[PDB]
């Protein structure tokens, strides 16, 4: 689970 | 130095190889190595054989980044400001619990970068957007939105990408100056992240907000290398707070020790890195051309203007979405459809239906091939 | 396993460069000098865990890095299944950038504003400003001492947990500065109020692999397996001297609190950081027994010289860590000195230390060194220290 994802 | 070469990121634990062959055109780290000068630097102080604490002491730090801003933007800053996070979105994170209380609102301009948003949620502050207009077919800012958002609402913090993520766009000294303006007429403190400020296309020139503003104590700057020289991993930021209450609290409320490999690596870009640095955005560049014929010739009915900077390409498919009724996120049709991975709408939190983001900093030809599925992709069953 | 290399824990390394805050910081963080004052170590990091690092940076991209896949949690886990027979589930493992910072995440989840903190003292330090952090209020329980060997005081420990709102304690195993390796029976003994109390229990066990020739390290959570409120932190940060690699482990069995870490723990690790510690884990066991015998060594000459040349000082040899707990009350009454030890010992006799004012409370009259240095190093400071004391 990238960060800058969402 | 040899942007061609194509290097293997299998077994290393990289986000973009694990976390979703595949042709990777979506989070934003580069497939360019990380020169030699920032390797060789780390590699020298392993050879001191030993990984204890470590801070930045002394001057020597300080004076790499500064002559580094000063050289290339011509903006200057004082030594006591400046304090470090482990990543940007890490400093968001902190800077935002400090600056808001529970009921404060924080405005972003939309399309964002996601963890802006992130950042706001993880401290329960709640964001309002400000989308930009497209009028001209490069995006700019609705001042009369922002101003009337800022006066109406509960703005505390308006957190900003100077230059944007994803649009691109290098803002102008007046664009700044003008946005400043209405946040120091409403008290509102400014974040300006602006980590893409070295990655950008021969023609544009970077302006730090604090330097179009320069007596507005409320604009934090965040500056790192992790983008320019592809060491996102190394997770070490530059903060420069000109507020002193802010300041006492950072240091006061801040538990800070730091990576002496990511200092070395950090401090060595500042310090040697604009020759791979100037080497790699004109290969970026010629990337961008490509792109730009490409999309001119193959995918007419797409809009995309080259952006001012970053490595990232913002492309309008809304014609090919609505040809097809493609139901399912575009990052989904494009694994099934392409065997390409991009960032859909989806990562960009507002105004951002029917774009896709394509991270370009790869080799031409891995570029070429995914543009050319993408195209097969789309164009498929349509005349 | 590294047992048929030959290391040289004599070597003498220069940390001047290096932005080291042992070398730089002193200044700041206690208020030609020979430095035995922050637990990090004058021995290099080893050359199995640098090589690591070395093979990584020629993959030549470091960019956004995470733990995936099983090869790392298998090598975490088969270290301490062998070494305390301590199992855990994948899915509870988690990371932190540093044990400190872990706990100051973990208190502020853990803790409500009106909920207390209990530590046994003295203390590592940063154990209370993580509750100071998040302005959680910290009671104190005093350890017994006798010449040097601390226990808990379970008396005041039960008294204090029943009659103040106490939420969590954290708790050094093996503990700092005292170097006690709790007993399954101490461990099991506070085990037992804190779960007839709900009390949370973080077991900081950074210091369990560096321990006298004999000794063996028992998690709180293989002591007491059947409570979820148990919170392990290990690293491989003291032993392998990677403190600056940020890169800690922290299980967490309690559903609730393993989701909340995961809602503000959203990944972002340091590629070079993490193959520096799997590197540990599943190579350094060699090097890390030669390093212990080298200590045993430096802790038996310590023992020698305090006997001989400071007979009126307190001082028993540590089950675990680096670090020598010296009781010099005698001498600092005769001397009559009122002002920090650390600063006398740094004015006097060129010598770096902690003071008690880096232990909480309950320190009075002690100071800690640091011995994981070269022995010769060891005999030059401890050599200053006797003459500023003596007469
Ligand atoms: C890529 C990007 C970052 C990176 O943040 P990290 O936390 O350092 O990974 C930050 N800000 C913007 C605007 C970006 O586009
Ligand atoms: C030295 C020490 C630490 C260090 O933790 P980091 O944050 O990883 O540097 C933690 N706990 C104890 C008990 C220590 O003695």
């Amino acid at each position: 689970h990238h960060h800058h994802h969402h | 130095y040899n942007f061609d070469e194509i290097i293997d990121r299998r077994y290393t634990n990289a986000m973009n190889v694990e976390g979703y062959e595949l042709i990777r055109m979506w989070v934003a780290d580069m497939d360019f190595g990380t020169p030699e000068v920032v390797l060789n630097a780390i590699r020298e102080r392993l050879n001191k054989k030993i990984l204890g604490y470590t801070n930045v002491f002394g001057s020597e730090y300080y004076e790499a980044f500064v002559s580094w801003t000063k050289k290339r933007y011509g903006f200057t800053f004082s030594q006591e400001h400046l304090v470090f996070s482990h990543g940007i979105v890490a400093g968001l994170i902190e800077l935002v619990g400090y600056i808001c209380d529970k009921d404060d609102k924080a405005l972003i301009v939309t399309p964002s970068y996601g963890p802006f948003k992130m950042a706001c949620d993880k401290n329960h502050i709640s964001t309002v957007y400000s989308p930009l207009i497209n009028h001209h077919g490069y995006y700019e800012i609705d001042f009369d939105d922002v101003r009337k958002k800022v006066e109406t609402e509960n703005i505390k913090l308006c957190i900003f990408a100077n230059p944007h993520n994803p649009t691109g766009r290098v803002w102008s000294e007046e664009e700044l100056a003008t946005l400043g303006q209405i946040m120091k007429e409403n008290d509102v403190w400014l974040i300006s992240d602006e980590i893409h400020c070295d990655i950008k296309r021969s023609g544009q020139s970077h302006i730090p907000f604090a330097k179009a503003v320069p007596d507005y104590d409320k604009i934090i700057t965040t500056m790192s290398q992790s983008k320019a020289f592809n060491i996102a991993g190394l997770m070490f930021s530059n903060i420069i707070i000109q507020n002193e209450s802010l300041l006492k609290t950072w240091n006061t409320h801040h538990f800070g020790t730091e990576n002496p490999l990511s200092v070395v690596a950090t401090q060595a870009a500042y310090e040697k890195g604009e020759g791979w640095l100037q080497a790699m955005n004109h290969y970026l560049d010629d990337n961008f051309n490509y792109l730009a014929d490409f999309l001119e010739k193959e995918l007419p009915h797409a809009e995309f203007k080259i952006p001012e900077a970053t490595y990232l390409a913002w492309v309008d498919l809304s014609y090919y979405i609505k040809e097809k009724d493609i139901d399912e996120s575009m990052a989904k049709f494009f694994i099934k459809n392409a065997g390409v991975i991009i960032e859909g709408a989806e990562q960009f939190v507002h105004n951002a239906e029917g774009h896709i983001r394509i991270n370009i900093a790869v080799p031409r030809e891995v570029m070429k091939k995914g543009l050319q599925k993408i195209k097969a992709a789309l164009v498929e069953n349509l005349y």
